[PDB]
RNA sequence: CACCCCCGUGCCCAUAGCACUGUGGAACCACCCCACCCCAUGCCGAACUGGGUCGUGAAACACAGCAGCGCCAAUGAUACUCGGACCGCAGGGUCCCGGAAAAGUCGGUCAGCGCGGGGGUU
RNA sequence: UCCCAAAAUGUAACGGAGGCGCCCAAAGGUCACCUCAAGACGGUUGGAAAUCGUCUGUAGAGCGCAAAGGUAGAAGGUGG
């Protein structure tokens, strides 16, 4: 051995693959089973006709017509303003 | 047993020294409180006993284990540690062991001579740091264990000293003059 | 101060020497355009407590009041000024400077004496009647002598906006 | 001149300034025209020549303490990271900025104290006296 | 405090719903057994108990139920929802309830 | 929406919030009262809860005034930039052409909009 | 997991920072309920913090670990 510390401090190698984002945007057809956003915490808040998967993520219960809602941001929600 | 001078010691006199526009509002007791913090310098899941068995027969009460707050600083200290104890009175075992103090409490204390005036909680309300237990009408050396003391909370309903104090002392309460 | 164009285009005047402010009240908030040298011989001596004739080509004299300007970096040159149409009674609230006079009673001691808060700003100034200045003793003032606003003697109506205790000037220590 | 405790490290980028009054905290100013990074080795060259300048009065501001770290060559190679956190601390100054202003002295024994500590400084600036009032 | 209604409240769900809530004033001695549907704040029915009470006022607690669950029938409502506020599903309370739940 | 007020419940969800001040009482609400047990507070029927006056309006609430604090927030000029074209050895910078803040200021407000139930216009 | 990365995604470097190779009969499922950090005034061993109390207190706390996003009408804290 010697006395010292294992590997040598302070570096700097790797990091992430990394994703995240909004699948749907406002105006856009959803369907049944795609998603609409993928976000880390509570960005945007499932509105009408949009559940929630684990991770925060938002898919399309049914069909219909993408919508955006933001309140003085803090909450945002995406409902479905149905087409039919 | 009392209550009834309560009002008219209290009330009556109260607008017959003062003049509340009712009743409601005059200056009233919401409870009397008795902290049990021991342990910290004396770890005894022995010691903890000898405080609620106790405080318990003097309030008739059985008191809460204000444990840590979770506070580990620099000393003997950590997360959720039984250290506190707290046994709430309110309306009869409020009054019940109230009375037992401006009657036998202090009443019956050794080099006592009154309490200190000084406006407390601005709130209205008065504070009682209580020490030796050794005065209590419950409080038996010959059938105990060693000997301690305790911290007692007066919650009242007057929205300023002047006129607790008034209250306070009205009900019952000496003041060393 | 004759200012007289005010289009939202200033080339007629970016190269030809013209500040380019904007005076108002809440009523009339009309567009301008005055000479760069006028207000610029003007602002000086008036100052933030100084209304002038405001006379835009047509003739129609306005007094109004220098409320907030914005003048060029790396050039000490101002560039656009906001002018605040006097009003008769009430104006909003001005900003007054403090000024020293007499010797200090700590200067010669071997300190100076330091005016914390050049400016100073006062509620209710008083339309028509608006100290364009504001003188203040310091001569009693020695070795840590501070004064405040609860202290500077006031225009007779004009009331002191800024914090009492606050210190305008402190006749500082030497080293 | 050095500041107390932080990060580490930095970049480098620039554009005319910002936060950069004119006269406050005295009477007479002087100021930066031109992008550098005041050494804070160069201020102290400021500040202790004006100094000497002035028996005494200290009514002398150096409102630009540097808040940056830059670093060194620990020799010559290449084949390592990031190096000398400690080469010495900087303070990004940018044209129309302040970092003099004196109070109290008469003008020209003024135009002197700068005179000098503008000889110390890597840019070109000038003195400035009143007339500044924005905010207060 | 207000706490207990908007965690009952919210937990709540509105349209995806569909369904309709009942609420209840019962704090007082002066309930309110209200129906709501969800979209339009419209009331539909509501059977309080302000209508009198024959004395009975932490007692009618049936007689508002009963009221109530009756009370939709002109107007023909099978699924409705339970929406209270602090009032933790108790007696005076869990009556209009029952009451209801079956007056229906 | 005949006039009003009161309770519940929305939309909206700080220009609709705070504070200071006043108004209201026995229609409503609240405190208050008792509470052995239904059910309940790791102690306390304080809170949950059950059975109810009187008394009060004091507190909690509702209304109303107010803006001193919050929140909102121009216009003008500006920072910056898509595109086009130039300068300085370099740091950096400019002109033309649209876009154009943020902060500050003028000023703005202490909401507005519903559904239903109660009680009044002696 | 942050920054670099040039407001969609993605984008290097022997570039700048920091964690993981688990843990939890429950720190789960569900149903109830409570809500923080902190300072100030007053109060017993206490006396710096901490226990009790009363005001302020959109959270300046928490979330098992690194960070960020997220969150009190709780993912924060208890019990069936």
């Amino acid at each position: 051995a010697h006395k010292k510390g294992v590997g040598s401090s302070k570096n700097g190698r790797d990091s992430n693959p990394k994703y995240l984002g909004v699948k749907k945007f406002g105006g856009e057809v959803v369907k049944a089973g795609n998603i609409l956003v993928r976000q880390r915490g509570t960005k945007f808040k499932a509105g009408q006709g949009v559940g929630m998967g684990r991770d925060h993520t938002l898919f399309a219960l049914s069909d219909g017509k993408v919508v955006f809602i933001n309140k003085g941001k803090g909450a945002r929600f995406i409902s479905i303003e149905a087409a039919q | 047993q009392l209550k009834t001078k309560y009002n008219d010691q209290v009330r009556p006199a109260l607008m017959q020294q003062f003049g509340y526009s009712s009743v409601m509002a005059v200056p009233r007791i919401e409870k009397i409180v008795v902290n049990e913090g021991l342990g910290s310098s004396k770890e005894d899941s022995k010691a903890i006993d000898k405080a609620a068995k106790e405080l318990a027969l003097i309030t008739l009460q059985k008191p809460i284990i204000t444990k840590a707050k979770k506070s580990i600083s620099n000393f003997k200290l950590r997360q959720g540690m039984p250290v506190g104890i707290k046994v709430t009175l309110r309306g009869e075992r409020m009054y019940v062991f109230l009375e037992k103090l401006i009657n036998i409490g202090l009443p019956r204390i050794r080099d006592f001579r009154g309490i200190n005036p000084n406006a407390f909680d601005g709130r209205g309300n008065y504070n009682l740091g209580i020490k030796e237990q050794l005065i209590f009408p419950e409080i038996t050396y010959d059938m105990v264990d060693k000997t301690r003391g305790m911290d007692i909370t007066i919650v009242t309903t007057a929205k300023t000293d002047e006129e607790a104090r008034a209250l306070l002392q009205s009900m019952g309460l000496p003041f060393r003059k | 101060m004759e200012l007289t164009a005010k289009p939202r285009t200033p080339k007629q005047k970016l190269d030809e020497s013209m500040i380019a402010a904007v005076a108002y009240n809440k009523e009339n908030n009309v567009s301008f355009a005055l000479d760069r040298k006028a207000f610029d011989r003007a602002f000086r001596q008036q100052s933030t407590t100084g209304l002038f004739d405001i006379t835009v080509e047509g003739g129609e004299t306005f007094p109004a009041l220098v409320k907030a300007v914005q003048m060029d970096k790396r050039k000490r040159a101002p560039i656009h000024v906001d002018f605040y149409m006097v009003t008769y009674g009430e104006p909003v609230e001005v900003s007054v400077p403090v000024h020293t006079t007499g010797r200090s009673q700590g200067e010669v001691q071997g300190g100076l004496v330091d005016i914390v808060v050049h400016n100073l700003q006062i509620v209710a100034p008083g339309p028509r009647r608006i100290p364009q200045e504001l003188v203040v003793d310091v001569t009693k003032m020695n070795i840590g002598d501070h004064i405040t606003a609860g202290d500077i003697k006031l225009p007779e109506g004009c009331t002191l906006a800024a914090d009492p205790e606050l210190t305008v000037v402190s006749v500082l220590p030497p080293r | 001149k050095r500041t107390k405790f932080r990060k580490q490290f930095r970049g480098r980028m620039t554009g005319d300034a910002k936060g950069g009054d004119y006269v406050a905290f005295g009477d007479y100013g002087l100021i930066a025209m031109e992008p550098a990074w005041i050494k804070s080795n160069q201020i102290e060259a400021c500040r202790i020549v004006m100094s000497r300048h002035f028996r005494r009065g200290g009514k002398i501001y150096i409102r630009i303490f540097p808040d940056k770290p830059v670093t060194k060559k620990p020799a010559e190679t290449r084949m390592g990271k990031g190096k000398g956190a400690v080469e010495y601390w900087v303070s990004v100054v940018k044209p129309g900025r302040v970092m003099f202003e004196v109070a109290g002295v008469t003008e020209e024994q003024a135009k002197e104290a700068f005179r000098l500590a503008g000889h110390k400084l890597p840019i070109q600036t000038k003195m400035v006296k009143r007339e500044v009032y924005d905010e207060a | 405090r207000r706490k207990l209604r908007t965690r009952r409240k919210v937990r709540t769900t509105t349209a995806a719903s569909g369904r309709l809530r009942l609420s209840v004033y019962r704090s007082s001695k002066h309930i309110y057994a209200q129906i709501i549907d969800d979209s339009r704040g419209q009331t539909l029915a509501a059977a309080s108990s302000a209508a009198l009470k024959s004395g009975n006022k932490t007692d009618t607690a049936a007689a508002v139920g009963k009221a109530l669950a009756a009370a939709a029938a002109e107007k023909g409502i099978k699924q409705v929802v339970f929406d209270r506020g602090s009032y933790k599903y108790h007696g005076r309370v869990k009556a209009l309830a029952d009451a209801a739940r079956e007056g229906g």
